[PDB]
């Protein structure tokens, strides 16, 4: 039973972990700013506080 | 009386069959995801493992 | 005689509750078979998941995911802000 229950708090975990980046890619504007970071690292990785 | 013979062997027989139960042992994946979240060198053991 | 009456009702109560505590082992031992065949597929799934895990790399994983949802309600709280500041203004 203990094991089973370890099992559980493992499978609870993941899916919290789920639940949380899944909230993070709703929102449009994060990916957005993501994306840009991602081309500007292309033509210029050095600015990261940009 | 007669009665007292039929519950002593009930009683064996009861007896008798709960020595004979058999509880599964663990299998293959529950002894590598337990060992590997157990402890924290157990964690790294079993990912060596 | 009548004294090992007395005893015997005593020793028959014993069997049937000896009787009914072997039935109720037998049926805790199926479902302890019932938990461990759950928990060795469930084992396999996440060993499985883990090992693919330890396999394959996501180039955007993030690392402080709290700090990034409080910025991001924040974000948006100031949007909603924004958009009653600007639907007054045009108003």
């Amino acid at each position: 039973c203990k094991s089973t229950n370890s099992i559980l708090d493992s499978w609870i975990n993941i899916h919290s972990q789920a639940g949380y980046i899944h909230k993070l890619m709703s929102d449009q504007t994060y990916l957005k700013l993501i994306n840009d970071r991602l081309h500007n690292e292309n033509v210029n990785t050095n600015d990261e506080d940009g | 009386g007669e009665s007292l013979d039929r519950c002593i062997d009930d009683i064996n027989r009861a007896v008798d069959s709960m020595s004979t139960l058999y509880f599964k042992p663990p299998g293959i994946f529950h002894n590598a995801i337990l060992q590997g979240a157990s402890n924290k060198a157990s964690i790294r053991k079993d990912i060596t493992r | 005689n009548t004294i090992q009456q007395l005893l015997l009702p005593k020793i028959r109560e014993l069997s049937d509750s000896i009787i009914t505590l072997d039935s109720n082992f037998t049926r805790l031992n199926f479902i302890h078979e019932s938990l461990a065949d759950l928990n060795e597929s469930l084992g396999s799934l996440l060993y499985g998941i883990m090992s693919n895990s330890w396999c394959v790399e996501f180039s955007q994983a993030p690392h402080d995911i709290q700090d990034d949802l409080i910025a991001i309600k924040q974000l948006k709280s100031l949007e909603d802000e924004k958009n009653n500041l600007v639907m007054e203004l045009s108003n």
